[PDB]
């Protein structure tokens, strides 16, 4: 019988600051205990520092940044060529999204950049097609290995303040470029050897507010 | 067409579609309305010089599309047995998914939309009849009273002659009737209607066809005895 | 009158008008000829330069049917480019389903379906160009001229454009030449003369040799361009004959 | 799971010398629930009967599509329909729709009014020809009725005498049936007149 | 004569006079002048407007990167044809993942503007269009024709008045195919063969409009002071 | 009179040539873009003292930021601001972004440039392409204010004063001197009435004649009877006293 | 130029009235004289055929007299051709009727339905209206007897008494001095009969060459009863008004 | 996840949540379900998540084009019989989902709708949807008064949530208690039941099992 | 569940429906109106399951009002059963099901005698002097049978129904909070409050 959808791997992790928004994501791809490719990478740029990565089923999600591609390509020519901010294109996806709803496509898709008043902004995108505005969220079986070990780090949630017993919590406080880096870093490497579909190679997009620029970090391959 | 074109303009930016169209309204019977206060009368004239003519079995000229809302037409009654039933379907359609009563000024666009289609589809003629449309606000006792024309536009008009000597009509409008102080009863509203319709009516016991629409769905027709009551009192100034 | 009113009517004369307009619409135009040979077929067509401007080895008119059949046109360019983008959606269907290259005698049906029908239709005008198709099959060379009317046949040879007349007559002196037909590249080289011939109404403007044929012996049943020393030796050698 | 034995009902029909008696019973119900004890299968039109069993609200569905093809008859023709063409009338809208048939039991009968000969006919799910001179018979209870009907026929029965034969085999069947009962109801056909007599058994 | 209000009927002169009436529009309409080189191509339309505090309305269309096309003629005609290119240049890039090559995108123009013509009725396109686009064999402009004529040249004008620059292409041709990959030669190039063109009209930043694409430069819209530096 | 697929001498199509005079026989619409807003004004054309002016109008809503002006044949125009509210709804629903006005415009166009007697090739809406004028009025927040000319004669154009109709002859004259960039929201009010008022014969009230004006602040607000007198009158003071 | 008018009805005429219609005004004309008359106990209906002399056998065939139902009848004066399509098409309309509400359809609904088909022909496409004229009688529980015509303009009006045919306006004036409220069954056979006689050019008007059928109220239990009349019957009419 | 709305003379308290659970895990605790139509309207999520935000935002869109055309205020039975009817023609097909429509305005008043994917519509004053509505029933009908008061409302709709957010282990995260005016609608702002939890059981002294 | 119950006495009509409105296992509201107007000397209800009776009886509401308008006449309730039987028996056959009972009575001026006609989700059509619906109506048949004559009035016909309704809400453990009585007779719809 023919699978609906299937699962490959692999997991993202959007993070968006007071300033920029990154995004990540591992260049493993695996079919059930096999390695597939050791370098493939599944993020790329849509434009108008917009970064968008589906963590799912490959060729929907192929079709989806394919088909994503034509429409904001589409959208400069009705519009002679005017910038596309990221709350607007968050919605089009979900038409895009609910129009195959009867043939259901399971993705999880994270996309970052800028809003109007330049801080960071990431929308997550349901397999269900629904989004939400979300400070940081990652994507992926590998999610719950990430998602609660940020909100210490960032939200500082749960975690008080010394000097202060049973009052209040530590603030929220900022991060610079190289302290979201090592938060990067940490993640996949944890989850490198506590998830067998995380390892090889990590390629980090920053986005920031003068461009788009590449990073890459070596994991463990095992 | 075999090798024919059928887009008309002509020089004159009027089609000649329109052009005689209008004709068979003015060819037609001649229909005449005035809104006051408190009540829309709706005046209109049928032919009751052919002989054995039974007016309970036939048609009225004057079809209800909702409780409040009335509409009354001036031309060939033939275009009327479909225009008219596409008013009455929206009806019961607005008032299922809007769960709103009819608005006078939506019915109106419908109206007047179905030859607004027409005239730009090919193969297809608009209806060369035109409405009167003559409805109430919901929930509100302010009269309202829109007018319907073969070119597909509808224009607001609190007094209005159509049909058959429509301009010699429109005088005693600009003269007998006040728009800014309107009749307040129900009486002074029929008056000006006879005395606008006997022109080109002359009495008769069939030949005048009036509709007094009354708010909170309230419609009565013009008794026979009382025609000859209004006519009485236009008698008297004459004598004067 | 009605006669020459509306189109795809019968006339007292018993030939359509459209018939005879379509005809000068092939004539008006360069001049397309055509060799039927033993190993192969040979075409010719004139290649019209209006000024500098055009860049060589573009607007070739000359389309290719599968590698076997080679098609060239004269009259109306969009028409010409038209029945070609059709004939290869029809011969497509039939390699398709039977899995096999199709016949040349079957082969001006297909492109008889649109030309044909037309002038039968009032909707839609017949095509009003005339195309020289041909090549090599499992049952030998085979040539073919479709005429704007719908009629169609074969030839050894076959001249169209306005310069049809005067082709034509040489054509026929290729005939008493060899009793088998002259050979690939002996068949170059008159066709060429043919072609230098045919500009006398034509050399106002400027001209292009355009030559394509297809054979078994050196292209083993493929239809390609002249190129290489093979285009400047037709060239020399009908310079010297028309001297 | 037979819609057509959720609401029960049987239609027994017997032939004659020039004489048709055609009856069914008064019980309509769904399942143990009943419905509705004075509803009527047969249906009038013309000089032929036509009794239906099965689903109800296709008993009336079918009834106004049929009345909807013979009145087309009777406009044209200006006769009444024969019981032998109305036969394959029924064959075929049954067979009009052969994906999710139609549950129905119905059985014909009546006298020709041109020849004069008595004729009966039965049809199932998706209608067949059935032609039987001595009795047909539909429906759950109509496996009672195959021994009853057939050991009391005897040939040239009198209208009369016809009558009380068809009457005690469906009267007997009625008790012994939980989906039948709450009385039946006999049409006798002499020639021109029908004869309409409401059976009178022991109701629950 | 009735051949003129018929499309479907063969004229005695043996082409269709509707033709004729529709190039009449590309030289009653903006007169451009283009050309092309092994590397880039350049092309620079006039802009018009019907007041002075009109706008002036791009005459250029970008239907790729590395595309682009001018129009002159009627207005329908044009952004029609230009949605079935931006289809087209979308198809072969997604179903073949490779650039529109330029021969095919006549043929299909060809195609479809001819269906509307031998058709009876119909909508028969009649505006011009000069259509540029660079990919692995180079840069190439094709002249779009409502004829049915798709020809490929270094460069040519159309318009009122399009003697003038014709004349300067062909004597100036064997310069303009030597230089190649320098964009101020190449568009210095075609503001003094629309110079010869234009009469009583004077040349500014917002009447031209100036548009180059090639290997190493992509498609860019040159307005306001982006042509300043060059006329 | 000539056919669909016939052209004229000058290479345009007679129905386009023919639609284009069937303009100038309609209300006179007159409307200035500035840099404080896009001020617009109609003449509702009232025949008879009988024809009510509050329910009729001569200027629909597209979008809260986005406003629209008619001239001539109401029939046709009505069938493109449907056209229009339908592609307006359209975009605010995917991109969640208001409406740019020279795509709107572009979208209305290319409806607006269909029409034909028939064929089995593909659906034929258009008996003839849209012999009405409308005047769209919008703001972006990248250009700014923008008004634009919806023409089915061809490309639509940007006019920052722009008026159309009967007078379209004598009162575009006037618009030319008569605009400037300092002209502020009140100057841009009174200069439309005052050209209106000079080109028409009919005394200017608050009755045959309608204002309306875009502005971001308040998005697009129908000016009344009351406010549109007190701008009459306003207008009246600056005349006798010059 | 021009080029219009000649293909589809949809183009109007210079008068503001189509001239097709015109045209099938007078083909009405040229068919026979139907007059109906409406009244409490019934509606006569009586028409005068076109074939002729011996060879036509006209006493099965008639087609003037079509039955929709036990109650509505019509009269079919006009183009036979045009006639045919709504006769089957009203019988399909009256049982469908019948069929989802159980009940006899009234006559203002049904010939709406068949006002319709008419405009509708010059409403959409090119197609030829119907220029044949229907005299719609029928009886319902509300408003009782329903007489009405079918134009050929798609519209229909309520009559008493009306004729088609040859001197419509005179046959109008002959059954107005004539009509009472009182009138019986067998008092409008008589006076229809010799309006008739005196509209036509033949006077003659036999048994044979003319159709009569009359619905009465004095059937059993006061319900509708359509009785058709065979010229062997029709025979006996001109016995009893002593005109043959 | 537990929603709850409920009308009185003053106008309409809407009090949701923000946890939003995929499987054993939760998603996300940021996630707002409360989905606007028009500024005085405010509808809610349940069951099918993108069926909430697709539909609710093409009807608000539909709403815009009568704006345009009768130039009136949208009602609250307006927008809630459209919805029902764009449910109804898919219904067999799948598609299914849930909400209630809420708003404040002055010719209908405080209104509250309840739409089914199966096509049900009723009319009322106090609805709630979610596992644990169970618990707005209760701590809800308690207090609840036609003359309270806006200020007591929103204290009664923290605990409301509170109550139901704690033994039900699909509801949590922050609480959003957005009230609509009569100019319309205000933001009271995000109050996380963590936050909150505390204030209650030292003030109110109630969960009297949770230590403190 | 979704009890609706009604009687036919000598000079009108006893129609009850349903107030709680009860959709899984919580009650969502506790008074609803489970019954459409259609004439004013006609009433339907409407049961099943939820969503295809509330959609099912507005459209016919809508098309009889339409009918109406065209003749100036009411249609006669003897007819309203015929339509919509004729939907219900399209609905069954097409790719949808639909079930839905009515009982549709009223007062037929015509003949001046009142008429009750009782529906089940099949789409049959049974005329009953009584009626009902769901698990309820099996209590309840048995009774009236017993004890109703045809010549009860209708102020007897309200003290028996509430004799019904406190045996079923006895019995069966299901709570409907009341009924909503509506009498139909010559003088119009009349709607009691009291229950």
């Amino acid at each position: 019988q023919f699978n609906p959808y299937g699962d490959n791997g692999g997991t993202i992790l959007g993070i968006a600051g007071e300033d920029f928004a990154v995004l990540a994501g591992d260049t493993r791809n695996i079919t059930d205990y096999s390695i597939n490719s050791r370098y493939e990478p599944k993020v790329f740029d849509c434009g108008d520092n917009i970064v968008m990565s589906a963590n799912g089923f490959a060729a929907d999600g192929d079709a989806l940044v394919k088909r994503f591609k034509n429409s904001v390509k589409w959208y400069h020519f009705d519009h002679n060529d005017k910038k596309l901010s990221i709350n607007s294109a968050a919605r089009n996806i979900q038409h895009l999204l609910y129009g195959k709803r009867f043939f259901p496509y399971y993705v999880h898709t994270i996309i970052a950049g800028l809003d109007e008043d330049g801080k960071g902004a990431v929308y997550s995108f349901d397999p269900v097609g629904s989004y939400e505005r979300e400070q940081c969220r990652a994507g992926g079986a590998a999610a719950s290995l990430i998602m609660p070990f940020l909100d210490n780090q960032v939200n500082f949630k749960n975690q008080y303040e010394p000097g202060t017993n049973g009052k209040v919590k530590k603030p929220l406080k900022y991060l610079s470029v190289e302290e979201v880096i090592k938060l990067v870093r940490d993640s996949f490497t944890s989850a490198t050897e506590r998830h067998i579909q995380v390892g090889d190679g990590l390629e980090i997009l920053i986005v920031t507010k003068d461009g788009v620029r590449k990073e890459f970090y070596e994991l463990k391959r095992d | 067409g075999y090798d024919r074109a059928l887009s008309i303009f002509s020089p004159d930016g009027h089609i000649f579609q329109v052009e005689y169209a209008l004709e068979a309204v003015k060819r037609g019977t001649c229909a005449v309305g005035v809104k006051g206060k408190n009540c829309v009368v709706l005046g209109c004239e049928r032919r009751s010089t052919l002989k054995l003519q039974d007016t309970r079995i036939t048609p009225s000229k004057v079809s209800k599309i909702d409780s409040h809302v009335v509409l009354s037409f001036s031309g060939l009654n033939a275009d009327s047995r479909i225009l008219i039933e596409k008013a009455r379907v929206e009806a019961q359609s607005h008032r299922l998914t809007l769960e709103d009563p009819v608005t006078v000024e939506y019915l109106t666009r419908y109206v007047a939309g179905v030859q607004q289609r027409y005239t730009q589809s090919g193969g297809v003629r608009p209806f060369g009849v035109s409405t009167l449309i003559a409805g109430f606000d919901p929930r509100d006792d302010e009269p309202k009273l829109y007018q319907t024309e073969p070119s597909g536009i509808y224009s607001s008009w609190s007094a209005q002659t159509i049909g058959r000597n429509s301009k010699t009509v429109r005088e005693f409008l600009e003269k007998n009737y006040d728009r800014k102080e309107p009749p307040a009863t129900v009486e002074e509203c029929v008056k000006l209607t006879v005395r606008s319709l006997l022109e080109v009516v002359q009495t008769g016991a069939k030949n005048i066809e009036i509709t007094v629409v009354k708010p909170d769905s309230d419609i009565v027709a013009l008794s026979s005895e009382e025609i000859n009551q209004y006519v009485t009192q236009i008698e008297q100034e004459k004598q004067e | 009158t009605g006669y020459d009113l509306s189109n795809s009517v019968f006339s007292p004369d018993g030939r359509n008008f459209q018939v005879e307009y379509a005809v000068k619409a092939v004539e008006n135009g360069t001049t397309s000829i055509g060799i039927k040979c033993n190993d192969g077929v040979v075409f010719a067509v004139e290649k019209l330069i209006t000024s500098k401007l055009l860049v060589p080895q573009k607007n070739v008119k000359i389309q290719v049917v599968d590698r076997h059949i080679g098609c060239v046109y004269s009259g109306l360019i969009p028409d010409g480019r038209h029945l070609v983008n059709r004939g290869r959606e029809e011969a497509a269907s039939f390699k398709k389903l039977y899995k096999t290259p199709i016949p040349i005698p079957a082969f001006a049906d297909r492109l008889g379906q649109y030309v044909q029908a037309h002038t039968l239709y009032n909707s839609v005008r017949p095509f009003g160009v005339s195309t020289i198709f041909g090549g090599v099959d499992k049952n030998g060379a085979h040539l073919y001229m479709l005429e704007p009317s719908g009629s169609y046949w074969g030839y050894k040879g076959a001249a169209t454009g306005k310069g049809r007349q005067s082709a034509k007559a040489e054509l026929e002196k290729l005939v008493d030449h060899h009793p088998e037909g002259l050979s690939a590249r002996e068949a170059v080289k008159q066709a060429a003369k043919i072609i230098y011939l045919a500009h006398e109404d034509n050399k106002e403007k400027d001209f292009e040799l355009e030559i394509s044929w297809c054979s078994l012996s050196e292209t083993n049943g493929l239809h390609k361009f002249v190129k290489g020393d093979l285009l400047q030796e037709a060239i020399d050698f009908a310079q010297k004959e028309i001297n | 799971s037979d819609p057509s034995s959720i609401n029960g009902g049987i239609v027994v029909a017997m032939t004659g010398k020039d004489c048709v008696a055609i009856a069914c019973d008064l019980r309509l119900g769904s399942q143990s629930l009943g419905v509705s004890n004075k509803f009527e299968k047969i249906f009038h039109y013309g000089h032929v009967f036509l009794g239906i069993t099965g689903l109800a609200t296709d008993v009336t569905t079918l009834n106004e599509m049929f009345r909807y093809k013979t009145n087309l008859y009777k406009l044209k023709e200006e006769r009444a329909i024969e019981p032998e063409t109305f036969t394959q009338l029924v064959s075929s809208s049954l067979y009009e729709r052969r994906f999710g048939p139609y549950f129905v039991g119905p059985v014909v009968a009546g006298i020709n009014s041109k020849s004069g000969k008595p004729f009966i006919a039965g049809f199932d799910l998706i209608g067949c020809i059935d032609e039987a001179k001595d009795f047909i018979v539909s429906g759950t209870a109509s496996d009672q009725l195959f021994g009853m009907c057939e050991s009391l026929y005897e040939p040239n029965l009198e209208p009369e005498d016809l009558f009380e034969t068809i009457s005690q085999a469906l009267l007997n069947a009625a008790d012994r049936d939980a989906l039948s009962g709450w009385g039946a109801v006999v049409y006798i056909i002499k020639k021109d007149e029908v004869v309409k007599r409401y059976l009178k058994m022991r109701q629950d | 004569n009735n051949y003129d209000g018929d499309t479907v009927t063969f004229s005695p002169t043996g082409r269709l006079f509707q033709v004729e009436y529709a190039l009449e529009a590309i030289k009653q309409g903006s007169v451009t002048v283009g050309l092309r080189s092994n590397t880039h191509a350049v092309l620079v339309a006039l802009k018009r407007n019907a007041d002075e505090l009109s706008s002036y309305q791009k005459k250029i269309i970008k239907c790729d990167e590395h595309m682009g096309l001018s129009l002159a003629g009627l207005a329908p005609d044009a952004r029609v044809l230009s949605n079935y290119l931006r289809q087209q240049c979308n198809y072969s890039s997604l179903v073949f993942n490779r650039k529109l090559a330029v021969e095919r995108a006549g043929h299909l123009l060809c195609d479809k503007a001819q269906k509307n013509t031998q058709s009876y009725g119909g909508r028969p396109y009649g505006v011009g269009l000069l259509i540029i686009g660079y990919d692995k064999s180079g840069a190439h402009l094709l002249e779009f024709q409502p004829s049915g004529n798709v020809t490929e040249l270094y460069g040519t004008a159309i318009g009122a008045r399009s003697q003038g620059a014709k004349t300067y292409l062909e004597r100036t041709l064997d310069t303009f195919i030597k230089i190649d990959g320098n964009p101020d030669e190449l568009i210095k190039a075609g503001v003094e063969a629309i110079s010869q063109s234009l009469r009583d009209e004077s040349l500014t930043v917002d009447n031209l409009s100036i548009a180059i694409v090639g290997k190493d430069t992509p498609f860019t819209i040159y307005d306001g002071e982006a042509v300043a530096k060059y006329i | 009179d000539r056919g669909v697929s016939t052209f004229s001498p000058e290479g345009r199509l007679f129905q386009v040539e023919y639609s284009l005079e069937a303009i100038k026989l309609g209300s006179t619409a007159i409307g200035i873009a500035t840099k404080e807003g896009v001020v617009l004004g109609v003449e509702k054309r009232a025949t008879s003292p009988l024809l009510e002016s509050d329910s009729i109008e001569k200027i629909v809503e597209i979008d809260r930021h986005i406003g629209c002006a008619m001239s001539g044949l109401t029939a046709d125009a009505r069938s493109m601001i449907e056209h229009a509210r339908t592609a307006a709804v359209t975009h605010n629903l995917y991109y969640d972004e208001d409406i740019n006005v020279e795509s709107l415009t572009q979208s209305v166009c290319d409806l607006a440039l269909r029409f034909g007697e028939g064929a089995s090739g593909e659906e034929r809406l258009m008996s003839r392409p849209f012999g009405v004028a409308l005047l769209i009025a919008g703001h972006d927040a990248d250009d700014g204010y923008q008004l634009f000319h919806a023409e089915p004669s061809g490309t639509f154009y940007r006019y920052n004063a722009k008026a159309i109709g009967s007078g379209s002859e004598g009162a575009q004259a006037e618009l030319l001197n008569e605009w400037h960039s300092s002209l502020t929201l009140k100057e841009a009010e009174l200069l439309v009435l005052k050209i209106l008022k000079q080109v028409m014969e009919e005394k200017l009230d608050e009755n045959n004649a309608q204002l309306s004006c875009i502005t971001k602040q308040d998005g697009f607000k129908i000016y009344d009877n009351e406010k549109t007198a007190e701008l009459i009158k306003e207008l009246k003071e600056k005349e006798a006293a010059e | 130029g021009s080029r219009r008018y000649d293909s589809r009805t949809t183009i109007f005429s210079p008068e503001g009235r189509l001239y097709q219609v015109e045209y099938a005004l007078e083909s009405i004309s040229h068919a026979g004289t139907a007059i109906g008359i409406m009244a409490s106990d019934g509606i006569v209906l009586a028409a005068e055929r076109k074939v002729t002399s011996t060879l036509l056998e006209q006493d099965t065939s008639t087609e003037k007299l079509y039955k929709l139902n036990d109650k509505i009848a019509v009269a079919v004066a006009g183009l036979t051709a045009d006639a045919e399509i709504l006769i089957n098409t009203a019988r399909i309309h009256a049982q469908n009727y019948l069929k989802t509400y159980n009940e006899d359809i009234p006559v203002e609904i049904l010939v709406r339905r068949l006002s319709d088909i008419k405009q509708g022909y010059t409403q959409h496409g090119g197609l030829r209206p119907f220029g044949v004229s229907f005299i719609y009688a029928g009886y319902d529980d509300r408003y009782g007897y329903q007489l009405y015509t079918s134009n050929p303009s798609g519209n229909y009006t309520g009559w008493k008494a009306i004729s088609v045919g040859a001197n419509t306006s005179a046959a109008q004036t002959l059954l107005q001095m004539d009509y009472k409220d009182d009138m019986k069954v067998d008092d409008a056979i008589e006076l229809a009969l010799k309006t008739l006689s005196k509209t036509t050019d033949s006077s003659a008007l036999t048994y044979d060459r003319l159709e009569f059928a009359t619905i009465r109220k004095g059937a059993n239990d006061g319900e509708v009863y359509q009785k058709i009349f065979k010229p062997q019957e029709i025979k006996d009419i001109l016995v009893k008004t002593g005109i043959t | 996840t537990t929603t709850l709305a409920f009308r009185f003379q003053g106008g309409i308290i809407v009090a949701v949540d923000s946890r939003a659970t995929a499987g054993n895990w939760v998603a996300s605790q940021t996630v707002k379900k409360v989905i606007e139509i028009n500024p005085f309207l405010l509808g809610t999520m349940a069951g099918g998540a993108a069926d909430c935000q697709f539909w609710e935002t093409w009807l608000g869109s539909q709403c815009r084009l009568h704006e345009l055309r009768e130039k009136e205020r949208i009602s609250v039975a307006a927008a809630s019989k459209i919805l029902s009817n764009l449910v109804y023609q898919y219904k067999g097909a799948g598609l299914s989902m849930g909400t209630m429509i809420c708003g404040y305005t002055r010719k209908e008043g405080p209104t509250i709708y309840y739409v089914d994917s199966d096509g049900t519509r009723l009319k009322g004053d106090i609805f709630c949807v979610g596992s644990g509505q169970t618990f707005a029933y209760g701590v809800l009908d308690s207090n609840y008064k036609w003359d309270l008061s806006v200020e007591d409302a929103l204290y009664l709709g923290k605990r409301s949530i509170l109550a139901a957010a704690h033994r039900d282990a699909y509801s949590g995260g922050s609480v959003n208690l957005y009230h609509v005016t009569e100019d319309g609608w205000i933001y009271h702002g995000n109050h996380d039941v963590g936050e909150l939890f505390w204030k209650v059981k030292e003030e109110e002294g109630s969960f009297n099992n949770v230590i403190g | 569940m979704d009890i609706i119950l009604g009687i036919r006495v000598q000079d009108s009509v006893i129609l009850a429906s349903s107030k709680a409105v009860t959709r899984g296992i919580s009650v969502l509201k506790d008074s609803d109106d489970k019954t459409r107007q259609l004439s004013p000397h006609t009433l339907m209800s409407f049961a099943g399951e939820a969503g295809d009776t509330v959609q099912f009886a507005e459209y016919i509401q809508a098309n009889i009002q339409l009918y109406s308008i065209r003749e100036d006449y009411e249609l006669s309730p003897q007819a309203v059963s015929s339509f919509v039987r004729q939907e219900l028996a399209k609905s069954i056959r097409s790719r949808r099901p639909y079930q839905v009972n009515v009982l549709i009575g009223g007062y037929d001026k015509k003949k001046n005698k009142p008429e009750l006609y009782q529906i089940d989700y099949l789409g049959t059509k049974v005329e009953l002097p009584y009626g009902a619906h769901g698990y309820s109506g099996f209590y309840t048949f048995s009774l009236l049978d017993h004890h109703y004559r045809p010549d009860m009035t209708t102020e007897e016909g309200l003290d028996l129904l509430k004799l019904c309704v406190q045996e079923l809400e006895k019995r069966m453990p299901m709570d409907f909070k009341g009924v909503i009585v509506k009498i139909v007779d010559k003088d119009g719809i009349r709607q009691v409050d009291d229950f």
